[PDB]
């Protein structure tokens, strides 16, 4: 159901910006995504951060939802 | 008279100026130091495996072991010590370290895990 | 395995100056001290930076690559 | 794994501000202030020049833990002179002491 | 059986054998490879004599 | 004559000292009978026992001697007058903190005596060091109540 | 306000095993029984052997403004400023400190232990009446 | 490295990590050089580690001149003739130095111990170490909680446990 | 004596211990994950609500 | 878990860090120090448990511990050296310190001392914040040797009204003594007055000592040149005496000592003779030693060290022996391949004449090794053997109770003691005292 | 006089480091060790051969004998030592056990 | 058996006995319990239980248990707390 | 001479390293100077690194901390935005600077990498930073890594503004020397000794520019610190002098800010 | 066991060590089996063939 799931991400704003990670767990508002670099999980709203493409290409905002899709 | 000792005994420098105790424990615990263990490594696959970023040679050499290639494979680094009771931090046995040297790349090493 | 970029201590350059004392011990003829200081290293805690530098780097090279 | 931030040493988070001044019912004219994401640096310049001054009676700072980045300042000054002016005369004094060493400098390195 | 196991013997009467004869080599650091292969054990089966270093 | 007693007479009449400022020049208003009989009084308001027949009564009065004796020792006439003086005040302050630390001293029914005495003799022998028998093997054999010691002995006078 | 006064020709002075702390011993150059013991920081008020240092015991420090009314007790003890004159004044060294023990020497001598923090001083008179208005804390005052 | 690693010297003087500064809040010398690792002075008297001491000496004189020191056994080497190559390099004999505080930049009034030293990091970490569990795995056999760390085991509570609360009189 | 003498027991943890002079005599340093590891029981009463609510 | 004091209830305080911290004072009931060591931690999980743990197992209630009827706890570590410099009579503070180290005291009321000089500068002396410190209401009067009203020697301790009057602050003070400061003031005040006096010591002393300084050094062991010539002096005149005692004994002309065999009074009155030398020597290196010396700052203050440390580490390393015995003839009638056939000289029987400081030969290098491996035997014996017997004596002992009609029985009822302690008396509150009746001849008596 | 020369014997045991134990533990100790005429070997033939709990005593040695001779003899085990309620799992009548709490009704009418 | 009101056990309150009121009281205050003093601004049920056992407000009757058998019933507010 | 307060005379001046003597100044203000210059500047230096291909025998975090060590330009820090305080989404040209690194192994020896094979992608819009720091004479710079023949290295690197607070390698300082009062004078050392005091420890290089004490001389307990010779070397990144002024400028920043607060704060509560 | 006379490596040299991905630094001594090396730790055992009297208790 929820399209945040398994797909990279990159934290935007606050102290993380311009990390790589990949969420894990999405409950609520809240989303677990975890830290490539860092051996520790954060808990950021899944609205702030960006969404990229697994192999790689351009970003995009939390608009999966219309878009039912990834990339 | 200094071939009497063993491996583990003559990585230890001066030890005729220490305590029996200090060398056995120096000489049980030797073992357990981080370093490169062979150069082999990247291509064997070891369940356990630990690897430091920067081995240095000792200042303090010995003669005995420059036949172990222990000046060739260091397990260990030669840091700047002061004692001294700074901010009674350091008590018993707790020691202070810099956070500038650590994040300059002191002491810090590799861990290499094989299924 | 490689010459470090910062010294520990401090926080000097020394990651620059490994090719510049090999070149003064291999040629030059002098001991490492002269050399050191010829460097630019006056505090020990520089000195030790790659005065007791093992280049491990060569032995893994040493090994054929993909 | 249990790392502190790097960035929560000198960056003010959400709900908790730079200054927080509480008074101090020990002694009379008399407060404690609380400075957040700064130890060590200016305390003891701020403590310094409270000393320098002559209607303060009392001036000291302490860091609870070197963990956190905050320090507590207690001043008790003379009847009638209340010790947020103290302070501000004090941070009125380093800033022309550092503007004089400034300029000083600058001169100096120009020749 | 007997190199991997460390038991000298067949499968069968292992625990009437010599257990710990052979050991997984220590590959942490060089010097504890070095003393790990020029090791020797006394196989004792409370007697502080064995312990002690003779003249 | 060093031995170790429940409550410290000694500290107890410094702090009334300390707390009354005795002038030590200005005659005391105490007297020898309410001396005598405030140290008869507090000698027989020390229980430990609280009984009514005669055998716990004997048990209770032969069971504080020693802290009697070092009392009658620390509260004579004598001693009161001339060195540790204090006055009515004082002294009636003394006698009542006397009875609440001794009262307070004794022992709480339902304590693990056994396990206390178990750890507190274990602790030292963990903690003992290295021709007469001595240490652990001599606590052993004790323990043990070995037939035949390694080192047997006698001592005659 | 003044509570003593005396010559007090110091002579063998003890350097002992510190570096900044003195133990002297003194005599008064008039009463041929008093005798002083003071332990004194050389190295803010250096003295030598055959001098003379006027003492001086008083109460409290303040001058004819309180006839040393007694008062001034946890103070809070702040700062001197401009002005705000004392009997320090006068005085090169002042020393506060506690009083302790009141040992009677004699049947007319008597002995006052002072406590100025980790210095103390033993002060013998006679009589029971040179020394007769000791009772607690004081200040110690040494002209030189 | 982090606070709680195990860190060990070369004379079997052990020890963990328990705070860690930065370079401003470090003592430094007169040449601003700041020690990457304080030692508490009261653990030399105790275990007569001297042999500690020497080879400091002799790691900051073969650093200061360049040339390897040699630390072998029954050897010529004696402290007096270290001593007198630091005094010609113009340091000190006994090897001392004056430091300053990092919080206010006062003179110590004692002198500070100085020179490199040889360490090793040992394979015991706090990160390898730390167990918390509540309510975790059961058994089959006895259903009391599993054994071991990495199958979320819970901490014994041994017989010498059940007696100490015994005398603490905690029957609850 | 390995499961009615002595057993094993939940809500433990175990970890090395460190100095802090900062610290009171009766004070432990515990860390934030064991903290958070470990839980407490309460009831759900008066005069606490709101902070169970906040909890919660 | 050896004794009580091996487990106690504490107060939780969320760190950013992963280990867990705790006050220095109280790792010594535990036993325990910062090299690696683990510690189990437990939660209760219901009220009547949490108020059993918090009003029985605290902290501050094991201060008195009932074995040795003394303090479990004190000023440790460098605690202790910082205190023994702060209160010595020599040691002056300055304002602007002073004003730091009393608001680093969480309960100072806010009244600053009366500096003791105030005319040239002035001056705090380190026994005023100290006093500072200790709390209004406790008296403490220690005499040591040669201690009077006016002890020059700085000996002792007086504490009126909570100030130090005169006497530095050692061991026998601040640490686990039988009349010392925390003794006293756990029986005067409360437990939890007795948890803030420690922390606030060990706060004002840690700040002190941060802003002075403590160090250590090699220069430490080192002795002058005269005093190296007499310790070689008197080891020569010792190993004269050894071989004037051979010579005597080759001859047949020696005595043994009734019960004693021919060579057991030798041996005995050889590593007397060693043991006499060595103690000699020992006592002029530290009576060499200057007041400045690290290792003797550290040995007066009692924080860590001894005498015989010093001894080893500056004049000479005493006898290696076995079992209380001399170095054993392992080959026929020798030590070492490198000596000669029925040889008693003490070095070739493992006697050790050079110190740490100037290097050992490798004959009493190994015969330091033997005494190791002794010692650790010894300790790897003693510890199973005293665990068995710490269990069976735990065993043995476990339903013994005391009833409310105040009588010591079992489980099975069985009467033990009709009073515990034959005089019913808890064992934290006891305290040494002198009867003075006893004691005195009988003129002083009647006097 | 044995007993007294016993405790003799453990106070110069104790004694010889230096270390100090109070006379109580040591008292008790040499009471409970000849609580009988004669010494009780802290051992398994010593005070593990008495009539307490047959739990209490097999949680020491030797326990599928004594549960063995229980079982053959006719044991009643009162069950009030610790052991007993450390196996079944109940609050040991020590410490706060020794104990029980009652509520009263006049106290309740009479605090409200 | 009850000893009546010849009872010869002590007037005091044990620590242990003060441990075990304590725990009840905090347990009872914990749930859902009436309170006989007045809370002030407390919402610590132990602290509450100290409160109300610093004027003996507490209904709790203690049991001591002769070794023979035989109990006497000691009231809270009748037992003296030093401690 | 522009005010009576502090007051700088210069020893030496070269491009890494300053010799100055402060003078009536105060041991605290000199203190949060030094404190500042060693732990305050801001600098750029490389904090995200992508790794697209690595062939080398090193691991990636290794190539990773080598270049985030390497110094960088900063000359022009002062016009680039903090990427927390920036609006963009993880970087951009006026919040960040972009470089890429690419090597290949040709030929037979050993080909070894420098920090002057770092490229430039991004746009500087004139500013004067991102530029690889090199002080060698030969012109090469930092070694980076060695690679032989069939060996490939290709990466991308983003340079953020940052403290030496956050992480040492923003700091820009590389020792700072600080002494005062070259003799005893104000008795604020005691002197470990033997025999001898002034045998035994040497003087310093600084005892030249001040009087000898005097023997036979009262111990002055009227006299403070207020002379003091500091020594500033520079890793490269900013000039020396420019250092200086960064740390007085930081300073004034900080006490400003405070003031800043406590008035925004006083007119709120009132 | 590894260098020995039926092993491999017992005549090559640096190169070929290096080129069969070998650490030149390497020792030997120790049984490759099931792909873990195991190492035979010598027993100590008392001699043979020797005359020996005792005193017995
Ligand atoms: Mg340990
Ligand atoms: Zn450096
Ligand atoms: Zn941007």
């Amino acid at each position: 159901r929820e399209v945040a799931l398994g797909k990279t991400v990159r934290i935007r704003s606050a102290g993380y910006k311009g990390q790589l990670g990949i969420v894990k767990d999405v409950n609520g508002d809240k989303a677990t995504v975890e830290l490539h670099s860092k051996n520790k999980h954060i808990t950021i709203d899944k609205h702030k951060l960006t969404y990229y493409n697994r192999e790689g290409g351009e970003g995009i905002t939390y608009d999966e939802l219309v878009n039912r899709r990834g990339r | 008279p200094s071939m009497i000792l063993g491996v583990a005994a003559s990585i230890i420098p001066f030890p005729d100026h220490n305590q029996s105790p200090r060398n056995t424990y120096q000489s049980a615990m030797g073992k357990q130091a981080m370093g490169v263990f062979l150069t082999n490594y990247n291509v064997r696959m070891d369940t356990m495996a630990n690897i430091l970023y920067y081995p240095q040679k000792p200042l303090g050499t010995t003669r005995a072991m420059e036949y172990l290639k222990f000046r060739e494979l260091p397990a260990g680094q030669n840091a700047i010590v002061a004692i001294a009771c700074y901010s009674g931090y350091n008590q018993e046995d707790s020691m202070i370290m810099n956070q500038s040297s650590i994040d300059r790349g002191l002491f810090r090493s590799l861990f290499f895990r094989s299924y | 395995m490689i010459v470090p970029v910062r010294c520990f201590s401090c926080g000097k350059v020394v990651g620059d100056k490994w090719e510049s004392y090999l070149n003064l011990l291999q040629e030059d003829e002098l001991d490492e001290g002269t050399a050191l200081s010829r460097l630019g290293l006056k505090r020990y805690c520089c000195r030790r930076m790659i005065l007791t530098h093992v280049d491990l780097i060569e032995k893994f090279l040493r090994y054929n690559p993909l | 794994m249990n790392a502190p931030d790097r960035f929560e040493l000198f960056l003010l988070g959400e709900g908790e501000s730079k200054l927080k001044i509480d008074p101090d019912t020990k002694a009379p004219n008399a407060v404690v202030i609380t400075f957040e994401k700064e130890d060590h640096t200016l305390g003891n310049l701020i403590r310094a020049e409270l000393l320098n001054d002559r209607k303060v009676l009392f001036a000291a700072y302490k860091v609870e833990h070197p963990f956190f980045a905050r320090f507590k300042l207690r001043i008790q000054t003379t009847e009638g002179y209340d010790p947020k002016d103290a302070l501000k005369n004090a941070c009125n004094s380093i800033i022309n002491k550092l503007g004089a060493l400034k300029t000083n400098f600058e001169t100096e390195w120009n020749l | 059986y007997a190199l991997a196991t460390g038991n000298w013997g067949e499968q069968k009467k292992a625990m009437s054998s010599r257990a710990g004869v052979s050991q997984v080599l220590n590959r942490y650091t060089y010097s504890s490879t070095l003393s790990h292969l020029r090791r020797t054990n006394t196989p004792i089966g409370k007697l502080a004599k064995p312990r002690q270093l003779h003249n | 004559a060093n031995w170790p007693l429940p409550v410290n007479i000694r500290r107890i009449i410094q702090n009334a000292q300390q707390t009354f400022h005795i002038d030590h020049t200005k005659p005391s208003d105490l007297t020898i009978k309410d001396i005598v009989l405030g140290v008869k009084d507090l000698q027989e308001n020390l229980l430990v026992l609280r009984g009514k027949n005669e055998i716990i009564q004997n048990a209770q009065r032969d069971a504080v001697t020693l802290f009697c004796c070092l009392l009658r020792s620390r509260l004579a006439t004598r001693r009161v007058l001339q060195e540790y003086r204090l006055t009515k005040q004082a002294f009636d302050w003394v006698l009542s903190n006397i009875e609440a630390q001794f009262l307070r001293s004794v022992v709480h029914p339902g304590e693990m005596v056994g396990v206390l005495a178990a750890q507190s003799i274990g602790e030292p022998a963990t903690q003992m060091t290295l021709k007469v028998t001595s240490g652990v093997p001599r606590l052993k054999e004790i323990l043990n109540v070995a037939k035949n010691m390694k080192t047997p002995s006698l001592t005659v006078y | 306000n003044t509570l003593f006064d005396d010559i007090f020709q110091v002579s063998e002075v003890d350097p002992g095993r510190y570096n900044k702390v003195c133990r002297i011993e003194a005599a008064s150059t008039t009463q041929d029984q008093c005798k002083l013991t003071l332990d004194i920081n050389v190295e803010l008020f250096p003295v030598a052997a055959q001098d003379s240092l006027t003492v001086t015991i008083a109460s409290s420090l303040n001058l004819e403004d309180t006839p040393a009314n007694d008062s001034s007790a946890t103070r809070s003890w702040r700062p001197p400023q401009a002005g705000d004159r004392s009997l320090a004044d006068d005085y090169d060294y002042v020393m506060y400190g506690t009083a302790y023990k009141f040992e009677e020497v004699s049947k007319d001598l008597i002995a006052v232990y002072y406590s100025f923090g980790g210095l103390l001083m033993r002060l013998e008179g006679n009589y029971r009446n040179l020394n007769n208005l000791k009772q607690e804390n004081a200040y110690l005052l040494i002209r030189r | 490295p982090q606070i709680g690693d195990k860190f060990a010297s070369r004379h079997g003087q052990k020890g963990t990590i328990g705070i860690t500064y930065r370079r401003e809040d470090m003592p430094f010398t007169a040449e601003g050089i700041v020690p990457d690792l304080i030692i508490n002075p009261h653990a030399i008297p105790s275990r007569m580690t001297v042999a500690h001491l020497i080879e400091c000496l002799l790691s900051k004189v073969a650093a200061l001149s360049g040339n390897e020191g040699d630390a072998s056994p029954f050897t010529d080497i004696t402290v007096e003739g270290i001593s007198k190559l630091l005094r010609e390099h113009g340091y000190q004999s006994r090897g001392f130095e004056v430091m300053y505080n990092g919080h206010t930049g006062k003179k110590l009034m004692a002198q500070i111990f100085f020179g490199p030293t040889y360490y090793q990091r040992l394979r015991h970490m706090v990160d390898d170490k730390i167990h918390a569990r509540a309510r975790g795995p059961m058994q089959v056999l006895t259903r009391q909680p599993v054994e071991g760390r990495s199958r979320d085991g819970g901490l014994r509570f041994g017989e010498m446990e059940r007696d100490c609360m015994i005398a603490h009189g905690a029957a609850s | 004596r390995g499961n009615l003498m002595g057993k094993r027991v939940d809500f433990s943890a175990r970890t090395v211990i460190s100095g802090d002079p900062n610290l009171e005599l009766d004070q432990v340093g515990v860390p934030k994950s064991i903290a958070k590891t470990l839980t407490y029981p309460e009831v759900v009463t008066p005069y606490n609500i709101d902070r169970l609510t906040q909890l919660v | 878990s050896l004794h009580k004091m091996s487990m106690m209830a504490h107060r939780v305080k969320v760190i950013p860090y992963s280990t867990f911290r705790l006050n220095l004072s109280v790792t010594s009931p535990y036993n325990a120090d910062f090299d690696g060591d683990e510690m189990n931690l437990h939660v209760p999980q219901s009220e009547e448990t949490r108020a059993e743990l918090s009003q029985l197992c605290a902290v501050p209630l094991q201060i008195v511990s009932p074995q040795s009827n003394k303090p479990c706890m004190g000023i440790v570590q460098d605690t202790l050296c910082g205190i023994r410099k702060l209160t010595l009579r020599d040691t002056f503070i300055e304002l602007d310190q002073v004003l730091n180290m009393l608001y680093w005291v969480p309960d100072w009321d806010g009244v600053i001392p009366t500096p003791a000089i105030i005319k040239p500068k002035p001056l705090w002396s380190g026994k005023q914040i100290l006093s500072v410190a200790i709390p209004n209401g406790i008296h403490l009067q220690r005499f040591d040797e040669g201690t009077t009203l006016l002890s020059p020697k700085d000996n002792g301790m007086l504490i009126i009204d909570g100030q130090i009057i005169f006497g530095v602050v050692e061991k026998k003070t601040v640490g686990s003594s039988n009349g010392g400061l925390i003794h006293v003031v756990t029986r005067e005040k409360g437990p939890q007055v007795c948890a803030k006096l420690f922390g606030n010591i060990q706060k004002v002393v840690n700040f002190w000592l941060l802003h002075n300084g403590f160090s250590t050094g090699i220069g430490d062991t080192i002795a002058d040149g005269p005093t190296m010539r007499e310790i070689t002096e008197t080891i020569a005149e010792a190993k004269k005496k050894v071989l004037d005692v051979t010579k005597e004994a080759q001859a047949n002309l020696l005595t043994a000592k009734h019960g004693m065999t021919l060579r057991e009074s030798f041996e005995d009155n050889v590593v007397r003779f060693l043991n006499e030398a060595r103690d000699k020597a020992g006592r002029l290196a530290e009576v060499n030693l200057k007041d400045l010396n690290n290792v003797k700052q550290m040995v007066m203050a009692g924080s860590k060290g001894s005498f015989i440390n010093i001894a080893q580490m500056s004049a000479c390393v005493g006898q290696q022996s076995v079992e209380g015995k001399r170095i054993a003839f392992g080959f026929v009638d020798r030590t070492l391949p490198h000596f000669s056939k029925d040889d008693y000289s003490p070095e070739s029987k493992g006697f050790v004449e050079n110190s740490y400081l100037r290097g050992l030969t490798p004959q009493e290098f190994f015969f330091h090794a033997m005494g190791g491996r002794e010692g650790l035997i010894d300790t790897a014996v003693k510890t199973a053997e005293t665990g068995y017997i710490q269990r069976r004596l735990v065993k043995a002992l476990e339903d013994i109770m005391v009833h409310y009609d105040n009588t010591t029985r079992n489980s099975l009822g069985n009467v033990i003691q009709f009073i515990y302690g034959e005089d019913g008396m808890d064992a934290a509150h006891i305290e040494k005292q002198s009867l003075d009746t006893i004691g005195g001849s009988d003129a002083a008596f009647e006097k | 006089a044995g007993r007294a020369a016993l405790y003799k014997e453990v106070y110069n045991v104790i004694a010889s480091d230096g270390s100090y134990v109070n006379y109580r533990h040591m008292a008790l100790l040499v009471d409970v060790m000849t609580t009988q005429g004669g010494l009780t070997s802290v051992t398994r033939h010593g005070f593990n051969r008495s009539n307490t709990g047959a739990l209490m005593r097999c949680s020491f040695e030797e326990t599928v004998e004594i549960l063995f001779e229980a079982g053959a003899s006719a044991e009643l085990d009162d069950c009030r030592g610790v052991s007993e309620n450390v196996i079944l799992g109940q609050m040991a009548p020590i410490g706060t056990g020794a104990f029980d709490v009652m509520i009263d009704e006049e106290s309740l009418v009479k605090y409200m | 058996a009850i000893p009546k009101d010849q009872r010869a056990t002590t007037p005091y309150m044990t620590k242990y006995e003060r441990a075990r009121i304590l725990g009840t009281r905090a347990l009872q205050i914990s749930m859902n319990a009436p309170v006989f003093v007045d809370l002030e601004g407390e919402t610590d049920p132990l602290r509450i239980a100290m409160k109300e056992l610093a004027e003996k407000k507490i209904p709790l009757v203690i049991r001591r248990y002769l070794p023979d058998g035989s109990f006497e019933d000691w009231s809270v507010e009748e037992l003296i707390v030093d401690l | 001479m522009s005010e009576e307060g502090p007051q700088v005379k210069i020893r030496e001046a070269s491009k890494d390293n300053v010799d100055f003597i402060l003078s009536n100044v105060d041991l605290a203000m000199a203190n949060s100077l030094r404190r500042v210059m060693i732990a305050e500047i801001p600098t750029l230096a490389i904090d995200s690194v992508e790794v697209e291909t690595n062939t080398t025998v090193l691991a990636d975090e290794f190539i990773a901390h080598r270049l985030g060590l390497i110094p960088l330009q900063s000359m022009d820090i002062e016009q680039l935005e903090y990427s927390r305080d920036c609006f963009c989404e993880d970087h951009c040209d006026k919040c960040s600077v972009v470089l890429t690194l690419q090597a290949f192994g040709e030929s037979e020896s050993t080909t070894n990498v420098y920090s002057k094979d770092l490229v430039i992608v991004s746009n500087l819009m004139g500013r004067n930073i991102g530029h690889p720091i090199i002080q060698d004479k030969e012109g090469n710079g930092v070694l980076i890594c060695k690679l032989r023949k069939g060996q490939e290295l290709k990466l991308t690197c983003v340079a953020k503004k940052g403290i030496a607070k956050e992480h040492a390698k923003w700091g820009p300082a590389a020792a700072i020397e600080f002494e005062y009062d070259p003799w005893n004078k104000l008795k604020h050392t005691d002197y470990w000794y033997e025999q001898d005091s002034a045998k035994e420890w040497p003087q310093s290089k600084n005892c030249e520019y001040e009087d000898p004490p005097n023997e036979g001389d009262p111990f002055d307990y009227k006299a403070q610190a207020d002379t003091f010779y500091m020594n500033v070397e520079s890793v490269g990144s900013i000039p020396v002098d420019q250092v200086v002024v960064r740390g007085i400028d930081t300073l004034q920043k900080k006490v400003a800010s405070i003031l800043l607060a406590l008035t925004q704060m006083d007119q709120d509560k009132v | 066991m590894l260098r020995s006379k039926n092993c491999y490596l017992s005549e090559a040299t640096e190169s070929d060590l290096y080129k069969l991905k070998e650490c030149p630094f390497d020792m030997g001594g120790y049984f490759i089996i099931n792909g873990s090396e195991k190492v035979l730790i010598a027993q100590e055992r008392s001699a043979g063939n020797i005359v020996q009297v005792f005193k017995k208790a």
